[PDB]
């Protein structure tokens, strides 16, 4: 008593002895305690069946915290496990992830599902990726700066169910348009070309589309030609609605009800 | 009612390239985007033409006042 | 006593604090450098509860600090000497009764005491009784004083009470 | 030479705003609040954690209206602003009581004034 | 970062100049 620096009523079963089987006699490593409990390693913790070490050990010996499962400082022998184990329709996803990578697992899921990732530039940030079209997503980078207080990062819910749910309901209704395309990602290119091939066969109707940009995701290309020359006018969608020549839209009927009698002007 | 020249000194653009440039190099958050360089005072310069500096400069009066001139306020020279 | 005043401090901020978290930071750094502090002039202010104003950081010539003198709502506690405060009884013990004012504690000899409130250490709780035990002034009791002197210790304000005058006792 | 009860008082403090026992106590208890109702906040330091207690054992009164009566009561007399603090902490029962506590009571004012802005105070007292 | 900020761009308008008749589609309505 005092002279072996620890006995078997201080070390318990269930609790982590981290123990030093720095080496083996005969398969398991028999090292020294904290304590000076002469660590003998058991099968259940030492594990060594002679033609190896513990594997769970080091390189060059043996050793590790492990669950303490007998207590023989006296008898030369440490109970130490050596397993970790002995010692112990608009979904909301969840993440911790780069930008490359987090791209090849949002294809899959279908319009209106919205994932959850940290951010990448910054500390204590955010990015809300919704899924907009075919290829496109909108990366909401929160302080697309979108200042919101400190008291909501407990609660994930909300954030979405009052920016982005109404941003999805909001951006599907276009994509269900009577005139709609992609033009393989919504090209500058692509999209001039149509309108001078689709003005020929009907020269006194003028047809109109809807579409949006691939490399600047959430604005779209409302493009008509009133004479022998393409234009293209932007707009952007917004979680209470739509922005289109600064004017907010409540509900999506009345940004096309407000267009059908504007395009007629000679700018 | 600011009196001063609208357009940016020399001086002015050599302390406030300096400055922005002693900024960066101590991790400032840049206000422009890197095209991929690494020099201070590459991506001062950079921020200098997009107007983008986040300093304004106190210029005194003899007199004793001062008129603050924000970056993109007045006129850059070079 | 419990005052309020505006005070100003002037603040450093380093280049990686900059973008748009700036003037917050700039109250975090405030409301982490001037609380629960005390001083030889104004004293020991308890909290800064508003910030007035911040005024334009100053860019330093050659280092990429900037400085920034923010103004600034403060409660200080301040005891003058001759004010007539209620307190707390500490400690009761043989060489003097141990009291607490806010931030502040006391100090009270068997000298400041009249040799009415005799000891009582055979007791298990040490008061200071009369000789009938009528009068009965154990620890942790509202004992008012007065404060008969001040002094500051490095930023720690310990002044020194008494009981001369009547009616400091029981209320 | 800084003694309160000859009034004599600092210029930095003389300036200075007054305050009571009771009312510095809300100051205090809704500061605790609107740290404690943020999210993600650090601990209050030490200093902060052992002043809430004094207040609170020498509240007269809570509510938010006496708060400002013995103020009010008190700054329609021809008082110091010094005075404003110690007779409205401490609650004396008697102008008496006051005038052997305070030395610039005595010959201050009538006794039954000063008993009776102290009436109103021990009336206001929960 | 590799993404930048998308919604905090400023929207140009294009001016043009076409001195049309009108002949063209009428509106509906907004149910």
């Amino acid at each position: 008593n005092m002279l072996t620096k620890e006995t078997p009523e201080t070390f318990y079963i269930g609790k982590l002895i981290i123990c030093n089987v720095t080496g083996i006699a005969h398969i398991g490593v028999k090292t020294r305690l904290d304590n000076g409990v002469t660590g003998f390693i058991p099968t259940k913790f030492l594990s060594d069946k002679v033609v190896k070490r513990p594997e769970e050990r080091v390189k060059v010996g043996m050793t590790v915290h492990c669950r303490i499962m007998k207590i023989d400082i006296e008898k030369f022998s440490a109970d130490l496990t050596c397993r970790t184990s002995d010692l112990m329709i608009a979904h909301p996803s969840f993440h911790n992830i780069n930008f490359k990578q987090a791209e090849k697992m949002m294809e899959t899921m279908d319009q209106g599902d919205v994932i959850i990732r940290p951010s990448s530039k910054g500390e204590n940030h955010l990015t809300v990726t919704w899924k907009v079209s075919d290829g496109i997503y909108q990366h909401v980078d929160v302080r697309a700066t979108l200042w919101i207080n400190s008291e909501e990062f407990e609660d994930l819910d909300e954030i979405v169910a009052r920016y982005v749910q109404p941003m999805a309901s909001f951006a599907r209704d276009l994509l269900n348009h009577k005139y709609y395309q992609d033009c393989s990602g919504g090209d500058r290119k692509k999209l001039e070309e149509l309108l001078i091939k689709t003005k020929k066969e009907k020269p006194t109707f003028i047809p109109y589309f809807i579409c949006a940009c691939k490399e600047l995701p959430g604005k779209f290309l409302l493009g008509y030609q009133p004479r022998g020359k393409p234009r293209i006018e932007y707009v952007t969608v917004t979680p209470e609605g739509f922005r289109y020549r600064g004017q907010i839209f409540p509900t999506v009927n009345g940004l096309f009800r407000w267009f059908k009698d504007h395009y007629q002007d000679p700018v | 009612k600011r009196i001063t020249t609208p357009y940016m000194t020399k001086y002015e653009r050599a302390r406030v390239l300096g400055t922005r440039a002693l900024q960066i190099a101590m991790c400032a958050p840049v206000m422009v985007e890197l095209e991929g360089e690494t020099d201070p005072l590459l991506i001062a310069m950079k921020e200098l033409k997009a107007r983008k500096i986040p300093i304004i400069i106190r210029r005194y009066l003899p007199d004793g006042s001062y008129e603050d001139w924000g970056v993109d306020e007045l006129i850059i020279s070079d | 006593m419990f005052y309020h005043i505006s005070l100003e401090h002037e603040i450093l901020l380093h280049p990686r604090y900059f973008g748009p978290n700036l003037l917050n930071t700039v109250k975090q750094k405030l409301f982490t450098e001037v609380e629960g502090t005390c001083t030889g002039k104004y004293g020991f202010v308890i909290a800064v509860t508003t910030i007035d104003n911040i005024g334009a950081g100053v860019i330093q010539p050659g280092r990429g600090f900037v400085l920034y003198p923010v103004k600034y709502k403060a409660i200080v506690f301040r005891p003058f000497k001759g004010e007539v405060v209620d307190a707390v009884v500490t400690q009761v013990n043989k060489v003097g009764l141990f009291t607490e004012i806010g931030p502040m504690s006391c100090f009270i000899s068997r000298h400041s005491i009249p040799s009415e409130m005799e000891f009582d250490p055979n007791s298990n709780p040490p008061c200071y009784k009369t000789m009938d035990e009528d009068i009965v002034i154990q620890q942790d009791d509202e004992i008012r004083l007065k404060i008969v002197g001040t002094r500051v210790d490095k930023n720690d304000i310990f002044a020194i009470g008494s009981l001369m005058d009547d009616y400091l006792g029981l209320v | 030479e800084e003694d309160a009860s000859q009034l004599i008082f600092p210029k930095e403090f003389e300036t200075a705003e007054t305050l009571l026992n009771s009312e510095v106590h809300m100051l205090l208890e809704h500061r605790k609040q609107q740290n404690e109702s943020a999210e993600d906040e650090q601990e209050l330091s030490e200093v902060f954690m052992k002043t809430l207690n004094y207040t609170a054992r020498f509240s007269r009164f809570k509510n938010r209206e006496t708060i400002a009566s013995v103020r009010s009561l008190l700054l329609q007399k021809k008082l110091h602003k010094f005075e404003l603090a110690c007779l409205a902490n401490l609650c004396p029962e008697t102008a008496e009581e006051s005038k052997a506590l305070i030395p610039s009571l005595e010959g201050r004012f009538e006794d039954e004034e000063l008993q009776q802005i102290l009436d109103d105070i021990q009336t206001k007292r929960s | 970062g590799a993404t930048p900020a998308y919604g905090a761009w400023s929207p140009s308008v294009g001016s043009g100049m076409t001195p049309g008749a009108a002949g063209f589609s009428p509106s509906a309505a907004s149910d």
